[PDB]
Formats: structure tokens, sequence, C-alpha cells
RNA sequence: AGAACUGGCGCUGCGGGAUGAACCGAACGCCGGGUUAAGGCGCCCGAUGCCGACGCUCAUCAGACCCCAGAAAAGGUGUU
RNA sequence: CGUCGCUUUUUGAUCCUUCGAUGUCGGCUCUUCCUAUCAUUGUGAAGCAGAAUUCGCCAAGCGUUGGAUUGUUCACCCACU
């Protein structure tokens, strides 16, 4: 179809700063930096004005899937801000039947050391991406906590655990054992 | 006498054809830089279609028959070899002129390079499609030299960088030494008839 | 990044096709990559140009969004486009570009001579201030 | 509407070959004289005539 | 008809040989779109045929004539209505162009009928053409352009290739 | 057992829905399956509970 | 396997169909210049090295030109 | 109940090649290839609790035996796996 363009825009708060050094967006904030480039993706960015933080992300011309990309351009920044600001937080929780699952953190909130899972001896030392950080929780049964800047390394973190506590050769509708995700939240609150 | 061709950001038999087009003509043509040769469409079909030619033996004795090469220099000079009357004597000189470089050696790391719009992949390619790299093809088949190579890519570029900032110190200098000027009676003509 | 976009009024110089190195005012845009063009005061008149064909300058106009001939006229020498086309260093180098392509055999001797002689000046002089920065850092 | 004079005249040449040709129609054309490739001939125009270059 | 080149719009009229049954016939007129005046007589004679029951035999054109634009400055919307035919059975179908002439609007077509529906232009039949007031457009490509101030760039420009040098030292900038 | 949690694994590993041509398992609102082998089909039945 | 009508092959080279009895052009004394048909014009391989026009299409088995040398029903919130 | 294909490991139909000759069943011996997957690797689905099975997917890397009868291919049986 080659539409005119669209448009989606950003409104930024005063606590963070977007500067661009091309399609490559740096996001400083309050906990901490960090960065993507959009290198692949063949669009303009632009912060328009001092003092109230616009960001003006549009395609010209474009077809239909590429006019899908200007969205996702948008939605990645929002999470750039949202981390950098607030945090995010992914609690999750361990299920378990008769065998208790016994998850330690080995390096310094890195590595998790998981042993126990439904009896096997081997255990499940899962290493995870660089930004994370693991912790048991506090006043709740059998709960980790991951807390991180950038959403693609927390919740990729957070597939790691439950991708590594599967159960094998079993009927997987009974069984259910796993350390799951529950809750999807931020390191501070309301705001 | 010999024409110096950088291979980056070229298609591979975009170039391959001109390359064999000026090498029937008399000339002798280097293509160097093989590494950072694209080829397009997505990196897993150029290589699914590559495995497809390694698999390409004959049944009887493999060391008769095809000779699958693994450096990126040999992939592009078995293309331009498709494109040559090798059967030939006048094909079999033709490839006589072609040496094919993968890295930059130092006879031509020293001379001035060139290019082919024709063959580029942001001239030719729609930006919106995938394209895969020759370096790392020629990786995941066989080829060792990797390493060894883009280790030795960003020593010369290194080089080549403290040699573009002393020249473009020179350059400084004589264009401000030709801010005092004491020659007008010859810019006269060059700028009237274009400078 | 996109700094000069099409637009009624769009100043386009040409650079291929049958109306080669004339400008032109774009008037309307009829369908994704055919403009309605016309030069009242450079000779080339109402048609449809390809937007492949023009090259977009840095100079508008405001008249009315397909207006006709005349109006179209009014700002063209309001504007003086065809003098501040004299005035830019794009056009001194289709200037300069067709002034050596007419450089006939003798003028070619004319240039040469006085050619070499201000590279004998500069390279004696550039050569002076070689001789006097190995002597700042000599002490 | 002045509707003019159907022609009086037509200039045919062949266009097609030699070989590969039915009998009917290479009698008509031996009896247009339009024997090798790329003859013409001036054909007077009648209702018998124009209904021989239907044939062809 | 092979739609060669640009096409061209004619008007022809013709009307059945006068019988003794029947004098003066009524002389039909329609609006043919054809490379030359020679296949826009040998169109008409398709529709009419469709239609009356008249052939080249018993009828003759009495007028061909190109009929062409009272504005070929002015831009302008077509919407036509086509008969075109597909492998499996024939549609008829609305579709909207936006160029200065009639019958730029049909090559428009044309070229677009072999390259989104594949379809032949001796399997298309034009039923009627005519220019349309904006507002009353169906086709949202042809309604993006409705804009005043409407404004773009031109982005990633690519051309002349091997006319400026095969060999170059010098990577081209797509601006 | 904790119902709360038997909920919380069931969401991963019960509460989805099966193609009955590509067999992949994929989410309780799909129309297609996502896998090209079946050609994007929409015949699907819920994955069955014990 | 067996007929009808016409043209071919057999008895016939040549240009194109990579290859070829029969397809498409065209039929042949020995040469020089000109032009073409069918067919083509990235490089093998003469000719688009045209600043060709307009769209459609991404394939983890793409597609690619009469005869002719590989596919159907069914299906896809894949795009038009 | 229909209906659309594929394959050439069966049988036919055909009679193009071979009649101044292409050594004609089966077993033995040995090599390589195919996948339309029995087992093994990784998976998905069950009317999958476990165990045992079945239906699919990437998959031909690697394995797929010892005998009684029969010239038998085939068949059938014992035993291991
Ligand atoms: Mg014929």
């Amino acid at each position: 179809m080659k539409t005119i363009l669209s448009n989606q825009t950003v409104d930024i708060p005063e606590n963070v700063d977007i500067t661009l050094k091309g399609r490559t967006v740096i996001v400083k904030g309050p906990r901490g930096t960090l960065r993507r480039d959009f290198n692949h993706i063949n669009v303009e960015l632009s912060l328009l004005g001092k003092k109230k933080k616009r960001l003006r992300v549009d395609k010209w011309w474009g077809n239909r899937k590429e006019l899908a990309t200007v969205r996702t351009i948008c939605s990645h920044v929002q999470n750039m801000i949202k981390g950098v600001t607030l945090g995010f937080r992914y609690k999750m929780r361990s299920v378990y039947a008769h065998f208790p699952i016994n998850v330690v953190i080995q390096e310094n909130g890195s590595l998790v050391e998981i042993r126990n899972f439904l009896g096997e001896k081997y255990i499940r030392r899962v290493r995870m991406r660089p930004g994370v950080a693991c912790s048991v929780s506090q006043a709740q049964k059998d709960e980790l906590i991951l807390e991180g800047n950038d959403i693609e390394l927390v919740s990729n973190s957070a597939a790691l655990i439950q991708q590594a506590t599967t159960v094998k050769n079993k009927d997987i509708r009974k069984f259910l054992d796993g350390i799951y995700v529950s809750e999807k939240g931020t390191v501070q609150q309301a705001d | 006498q010999v024409l110096v061709l950088d291979g980056r950001g070229h298609l591979l038999g975009r170039l391959a054809a001109i390359v064999a087009k000026q090498v029937l003509l008399g000339r002798k043509v280097v293509v160097v830089r093989c590494e950072g040769i694209n080829i397009s469409g997505n990196f897993y079909r150029n290589k699914l279609k590559y495995l497809a030619f390694l698999r390409k033996r004959m049944n009887t004795n493999p060391s008769r028959g095809p000779y699958h090469f693994r450096a990126p220099s040999r992939i592009f000079w078995r293309t331009v070899r498709g494109m040559l009357p090798h059967k030939t004597k006048r094909g079999q000189a033709a490839l006589d002129r072609l040496k094919v470089f993968d890295g930059i050696p130092p006879p031509y790391d020293k001379k001035k390079r060139m290019v082919v719009p024709a063959a580029l992949k942001v001239v030719r390619l729609k930006p919106t499609r995938k394209f895969a790299y020759l370096g790392r093809l020629a990786h995941e088949v066989g080829w060792k030299y990797q390493a060894v190579t883009a280790t030795l890519e960003e020593k010369r570029k290194e080089k080549a960088k403290i040699h573009y900032r002393k020249k473009k110190q020179l350059m400084r200098l004589r264009k401000q030494a030709e801010k005092n000027v004491e020659k007008k009676i010859d810019k006269y003509t060059e700028v009237l008839k274009t400078h | 990044v996109f700094r000069r976009f099409v637009e009624v009024g769009r100043v386009a110089y040409v650079s291929f096709g049958p109306h080669a190195g004339k400008l032109v005012a774009i008037v309307d845009v009829i369908d994704q990559n055919r403009a309605l063009v016309d030069g009242p005061c450079t000779q080339v008149r109402r048609q449809a140009m390809p937007f492949k064909c023009m090259q977009l300058t840095d100079f508008i106009l405001k008249f009315p969004h397909s207006a006709h001939q005349k109006y179209v006229r009014q700002a063209w020498q309001k504007a003086d486009i065809n003098t501040k086309w004299a005035a830019t260093r794009w056009a001194k180098k289709i200037e300069a570009r067709e002034r050596k392509a007419k450089m006939t055999d003798f003028d070619r001797f004319k240039v040469m001579k006085a050619k070499k002689m201000r590279n004998r000046i500069i390279k004696n002089e550039v050569k002076k201030l070689q001789k006097a920065a190995l002597l700042k850092a000599s002490p | 509407f002045y509707v003019p004079a159907e022609p009086k005249l037509a200039f045919v040449i062949r266009i097609r070959g030699i070989n590969g040709v039915s009998p009917k129609v290479r009698k008509v054309l031996q009896l247009l004289r339009l024997r090798q490739i790329f003859n013409g001939t001036f054909v007077k125009l009648n209702k018998a005539s124009i209904n021989m270059l239907r044939i062809v | 008809m092979k739609a060669s080149g640009t096409l061209r719009e004619y008007k022809v009229v013709g009307r059945c040989l006068p019988t003794p049954k029947c004098h003066t016939p009524p002389l039909y007129r329609m609006r043919i779109f054809a490379p030359n005046h020679v296949v826009a007589k040998s169109r008409f004679w398709y529709f009419v045929s469709q239609l009356k029951k008249m052939k080249k035999s018993s009828g003759e054109i009495v007028y061909c004539g190109q009929v062409f634009e009272k504005s070929p400055l002015r831009v302008k919307n077509f919407g036509i209505w086509l008969r075109y035919d597909s492998r499996s059975g024939t549609h008829n179908m609305y579709r909207e162009y936006r160029d200065l002439t009639t019958a730029g609007a049909v090559t428009q077509c044309y070229r677009d009928m072999g390259a989104r529906h594949r379809a032949r232009a001796h399997s298309i039949q034009i039923m009627k053409v005519e220019e349309i007031a904006a507002s009353k457009c169906r086709r949202p490509a042809v309604k993006q352009f409705h804009d005043s101030k409407i404004k773009f760039p031109l982005p990633h420009r690519v051309l002349r290739r091997q006319h400026k040098p095969r060999f170059t030292t010098k990577r081209p900038n797509t601006f | 057992i904790e119902p709360s949690l038997r909920q919380l694994a069931q969401k991963y590993n019960c509460d989805k829905m099966i193609c009955r041509k590509c067999y992949a398992r994929l989410h309780p609102r799909a129309v297609n399956c996502r896998k090209k082998k079946c050609g994007h089909t929409n015949n699907l039945r819920p994955k069955k509970k014990v």
C-alpha cells in the first residue's frame, strides 16, 4: 500500500534523559543506564523540544510489515524508561509435591544452584545474564526474586530457571513441579 | 597495470561476474579482503546450499572429484571460475590474471582500493531483506583461520589510522599554507576554467 | 536527517531527461512517484516528472496548492529563485563542471602552465611550515 | 458524418515463408504472384478479392 | 489486444447497413481505449456484436476520432469498472486511480491487472471510465494523497550504476 | 499441594490448545498453529485435562 | 494398437529450443556489404554498461519461457 | 459412503533396444545408497498416575542376529535380542 508516514510518540519524565547517537538509544536515569542499537529497523528517531522531552519515532513510506515495527520501537523505549526509573522485579515461586526444591545462590546473586528437584541427585546450576540479581524472598515460602534494569535480561533469566526445571519422560499434566514466574513488577513501587 | 578491488559490502555473484568480464579483456584484477563479501538471503539459507555442495562427492573415491574449498578467497575464486571458459586455454590464461587474497597482504595494503557500485549491498539489496556474510559461513564450514585473520585485520587498520592521521595533518598544512597566497595571478585562470 | 522534503512549492533541480539542468517548482504530487511540476521563468512547462529524475533544493515557494501558471510565476520572481540559484555553491559546481568540458586545447595549455606554477609555490612554502614545526619541538 | 470511400486498391506483402503451407493457401499466393517471402503486389479490391485475402 | 505502449481514447460511432427493410439505422457510439485507431475500430466490433445483432460485414463505422481530455494539467481521480476473466470464473471489479488523463489511468489499469491479478489484456473489458470527485473515493491509497500541505521526503535514493564509473574508490551515499 | 500454586503451575502446563496437525502446544486463544509444517491450519482442540 | 485431414521427418543442411528425426523460424550454387525472422541481450556467450516504466513476491525444497521432461484435492488472522 | 494423489520393492499392459549371443533362479561373499524410522538420541500428543504402550516430529549417525524344515525368494517355527 506504501502509506504516508505513521508516528508514535513517547513522553519522557524529567528524571530520565534520552540522548540518541543515531538509531542507537542512550537512556540514562535514576537507577543506572542502558542502551540498545536499532540499526536494523530503518526508522528515524527525533527527540523534540527542551523542557517537555518528547521522542518522535516515524517511518516514511513503508508497507504493512514495515509499519508493524514503528510501534515495536517505542515499546522497547518505554521499557527502557520504566526499567531505569522503576526497575523490573520478577517474583517467582517454587511449586512442589513430595520433594522440597532446594535453591541456593552461589556467586553473589548471579549463579543459582538448584538441588533436590523432584528427588534428583543432579544439581542444576543456572548462570544468569549480566545485570540481574538473585534473591531468596522473605515472609513467603519458596519464592525467588530477580531484579534488574533491562526487561530482556530479567525475563530471559526468569525463563532459564523455569526451563531447567522441566519434568521429562512423564505426564506433565500431573507432576506439576517447577519454579514458575508469579508476578511482573518493579524494584521501586508506585512511580 | 593491476586493479585492486576491496571486497567488503559486495555481493558474491554480482562482483564475480564483473571481475570475470575484466579478466577476459586482458586486465589483471586482484580482489582483496574477500572475508566481508555479502550474499543475499539469510544465513541459514546460504548455509544449507553450501552443505548441499559439500555432499556433491563422487562415490568411488572422493580424492578424485569435487574439491570443496573452505576459505572465502577460494569460495570467490570458484564463483569466478564458473563464469570463465576454463576448459579452454583462453580461460586458463584468464584465471591466471586473477589473484584473490583473503585479508589484505602487504603488497596490497598500501595501494589504493576500488569498489564496484554495481555489486554493493547498499545499492543493490532492498534494505529490509536479509543477507549473509561470506566470512562466517566459511567459518561454519571448516575454515579454521577466521580468528587469526581478524586479529591481523585490526593490526592492519590501527596502522592505517596512523597514516591517515598524519596525512590529514599534511593537508591541513597545505591548505593553511595556501592561505598565505602570493600567487593569485595563477588562481585567475583556474577559477575561470574550473580550479 | 530528512531536512528537505517534497512539498507544494519545493524547487527541484532536474538531473537527466529531456529537461536536464533546469529548475522546476513542485506544484502537486499525483501518485507515489510522479509529481506535477513547472518552471515558468526557466523554460520548462507544466507536466508530470518522476521523483527519481528530480534533485531537491532548499528553496521553498509560498504559492497555493496547484494554482495557475501566473501565480507560480509571481512566487518565483518575488523570492528571486533564479538569482539565489546563482549565489549557491551547488550551482557554482555545475557551472565549473561545464567550464571544464568546453575547455579548449589552447586553454588546456594555459591551465597546465599556471597549474604547475602555483604548485611550486605551495610545495616550497609547505616545506617552510615543516621547517618551522621541527624547530618548535627540537627545544 | 462523412464516411469516405473504402479503398479500391491494396498493397499486399507476403511476410511468412514457403514451407509448411496448406495447399489452398499456397494456391491463392500462387494466384497473387507472392511466391518468395517479402514480395509485394498491388491488388484490386473487390468482393472476390477481399475474400482471397481472408484465406491468406 | 496487446495494449502496447500507452493507450489512447477513441470515439467510434457506426451503424448497420440500410436494408430494404430498415432505412436509417440508429448509429450507435462507443468509447474505445486502444493503442491505435486500427485496433480501435476492431475493438468496436467486439463489443457491439456482444450487445446488438451487428457485425463487420453487415455494418460499418462512420467516424473513428481520438477524443482527449479538456484538462491535461489538472490532477484527476478515475474510478473504473472492469469485467476481467480469471482462471476459474469472471468477475466484476471497481478500481480507482489518479492521473492527469483518462487514457493514462486506463493504461495504469492494464499494467496493474497484469501485475496484481495476472490478467492478460485480451481478457479484461472496460465498462465505464469517469473522473470522480474527492470524498467519493473508496480506495485508501488514492485517498491518502488528498491532503493540502502534503509532504514527504525521498528516502534511500539509488540510480546511475555503471554510467558513473563501474570502478571507483568511493562508497556512494544514499542521502 | 497448595491450590493457588496448583493454578500457577497449570497456567504453563495444561491451559493450552493443541493442533490436530502440527501437534504444537500453543496458547489458549490461538486460532492457528504457528508452525509452518501444517500450513498455519485452524483445527484446534484443547489440551486434554486429567 | 487403429483411422480422418493437412504439414513435416524419411530424402534436409542452417538459425533458435543447453542437449535432440518430427518443435519455432527458414529451406541450401561460391563470396562481399546491408537487413531481419524465431529467439534473445548479468558472466560463460554476440547483444540493455537503457540514470527503462508500473506493480506482485521471501521460500529452513523459492522461482525462472511452446512441444519438454515433474504434481492434485484440500488448506493458510503469509501478504496483495 | 465418497473422492484426490504418490511410488515403481508386486503383477500386468506394451514390443522401443538386444537373435554374426548382454551367461538365465536361489544361496555365499562384500560394498554403498534410499526413508516410507524397528531400535537408539532430542522432542510433541494420548481415552499418558507409575510401569507398559500407541500416534506424530528433526532424524539414516549407528545397529537390525543364532537355527530346524524347504533348491526355494517367500513361508513357518524355536531361541536370544
Ligand atoms: Mg505454426
